[PDB]
């Protein structure tokens, strides 16, 4: 079990860690979270008191790093950085811990949500998405725009996702054309799976992580990565089965996780309905289709 | 964007564009079989392309025998559609190559604009008009090459025979729309106007009547009485 330790909490701000989040009043003591699931990637991120615009965070595997916040008074953030110095950070958290001023990440035993969310995504893939090589975490924002949303403005704080435009060279084979516009799976599977993720893993891992970026940042070009590469899938006639077997897990626990009162911005009509009653597999996603009716019945 | 009737002029400058109708492109009459149930049977067709500025048409014949053995025809029909006018594209030279594309119909906006994925600086357009080039099927001669045809085959026309030697396009796309319009509304009346007095003939290679311009502007008059009586006759006014 990992912790991440705050040097303060400046200024008041809800502090998130994953799918949990901590209230802090203006230098409340909250020195750090402690007992963080070693095995996964983790996302600390935090949304100011003062000022709801622009939530941001760290995405960060504590296999790789000691890291620890702390508030930068002229950029107005808290930051993610590394502690080199081992000595040093076992003994910043051992006073710590000793005060008992570090909340513990509160997972409940029986549950498997984060697994379930971040099964496919790996820290090696979201450094490449977010370019910044010196540090072994990874920043996002609300604001930050992706690489095929700066092609419709500054490169070094993209989100280097993988474009996927159903109307494009890429996705239509010449002398192909209805075939491959009304089914995609050429696109999906010999496209983007064999030439562009090699694995259906790297591709589950993207459409997780653009989901998580939606979900916890409202990234919406996050969301709109996210749903086309559902996109994809849903209007794919052939696909492995075991893929569509997962796709289903993977969206089903995504709804779940879903606040209910943000249905209405992160959740596309279109895309929905249309994967879940029009397309080829329509059939194929039960466990969705059943907590997408139950849960949001409105949106269909 | 869409094309309406604030940007009407646009039709008339000098940028190259088409406008494209799909509505003829798959015919069918239906039918009773010995069993009592319904079928189709396919009869030849047209895509309908067509330069608003110098009249020129691009009469591409649809033969039934495109259709055989294929699924969705419906759906089908706006691929070849698409099929086709890509090819067409393709086949001018650069300096004749359209710069817009108007379809007819919204649902051929994605089949033609992924077959001209090739053609990036063409924009392809939707239209708010209803214009009547469902009619064009109603001028014999179209009529006659179409359902003659035993093979695929391009045929051309000026769809405004001389008139541009001396009306502008803007007034020759009015005479041609209204004409169409009243062929569509009540095809018997519209042609009986058109052809009343056989002093009045078709030249070889023209799809319509060598009318004085006095004569056009009666004929024009009659078409609109037609249209607004249809009207009439339609809504009881
Ligand atoms: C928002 C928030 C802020 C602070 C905390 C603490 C862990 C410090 C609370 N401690 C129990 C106080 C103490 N004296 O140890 C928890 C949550």
């Amino acid at each position: 079990m990992n912790t991440v330790p705050f040097t303060s909490a400046p200024i008041e701000v809800t502090i998130g860690i994953d799918q949990y989040s901590f209230n802090v009043k203006e230098n409340q003591p909250f020195h750090g979270i402690k007992d963080i699931p070693i095995g996964h990637v983790h996302v600390i991120h935090f949304q100011h008191a003062d000022n709801s615009s622009m939530r941001y965070g760290y995405w960060f595997d504590c296999r790789m790093g000691n890291f620890y916040i702390q508030y930068d008074p002229k950029d107005g953030l808290y930051k993610m950085m590394e502690e080199r110095d081992g000595a040093k950070f076992e003994n910043i958290v051992h006073n710590f811990k000793e005060r008992q001023m570090m909340v513990s990440y509160p997972k409940i035993d029986e549950d498997d949500t984060w697994y379930n969310l971040t099964e496919f995504v790996q820290m090696d893939k979201i450094r490449k998405i977010v370019r910044k090589d010196e540090n072994q975490f990874s920043y996002v924002d609300s604001s930050m725009t992706t690489v095929q949303e700066n092609e419709l403005s500054d490169p070094a704080h993209s989100l280097n996702y993988t474009v996927i435009n159903f109307k494009s060279r890429e996705a239509i084979r010449p002398g192909h054309e209805m075939e491959d516009f009304l089914d995609k799976s050429y696109y999906l599977n010999t496209v983007m799976l064999q030439g562009i993720f090699k694995n259906s893993s790297n591709y589950f891992g993207e459409l997780q992580f653009a989901f998580l970026n939606a979900m916890f940042f409202g990234n919406y070009g996050s969301s709109l990565q996210w749903h086309a590469m559902i996109e994809l899938i849903c209007s794919s006639a052939t696909v492995p089965k075991h893929m569509l077997d997962k796709l289903d897990e993977i969206l089903y626990y995504q709804i779940k996780t879903l606040p209910e009162q943000y249905s209405d911005i992160l959740l596309n009509e279109r895309v929905w309905n249309i994967c879940l009653y029009s397309s080829f597999q329509k059939n194929s996603l039960h466990n969705t289709e059943k907590i997408m009716e139950n849960k949001y019945p409105e949106l269909l | 964007g869409a094309m309406n009737s604030s940007n009407y002029a646009e039709l008339f400058n000098n940028d190259i564009k088409l406008f494209v109708d799909d509505t003829n492109v798959y015919r069918v009459t239906v039918h009773k079989t010995f069993e009592g149930n319904v079928a189709t049977k396919a009869i030849n067709g047209c895509i309908f392309t067509l330069n608003p500025k110098t009249g020129h048409l691009f009469l591409k014949i649809i033969h039934t025998s495109v259709w055989a053995g294929q699924k969705r025809l419906s759906q089908l029909a706006k691929w070849k559609t698409a099929e086709e006018v890509s090819a067409l594209v393709r086949s001018l030279p650069k300096e004749e190559q359209p710069k817009q594309i108007i379809v007819t119909r919204k649902a051929m906006l994605d089949p033609l604009e992924v077959h001209m994925l090739d053609f990036p600086n063409i924009a392809i357009r939707p239209t708010e008009l209803r214009l009547p080039f469902s009619a064009a099927m109603s001028i014999d001669k179209l009529s006659d090459v179409v359902m003659k045809a035993t093979e695929p085959q391009m045929v051309l026309f000026n769809i405004y025979d001389d008139w541009l030697d001396r009306i502008s396009s803007y007034t020759a796309f009015s005479r041609l729309t209204l004409l169409l319009r009243a062929l569509k509304t009540n095809e018997e009346s519209a042609k009986m106007i058109l052809l009343s007095d056989p002093t009045i003939t078709i030249k070889s290679y023209h799809l319509w009547p060598s009318f004085t311009d006095e004569q056009w502007i009666t004929i024009e008059s009659q078409m609109r009485d037609l249209i607004l009586t249809e009207y009439g006759r339609k809504y009881n006014v």
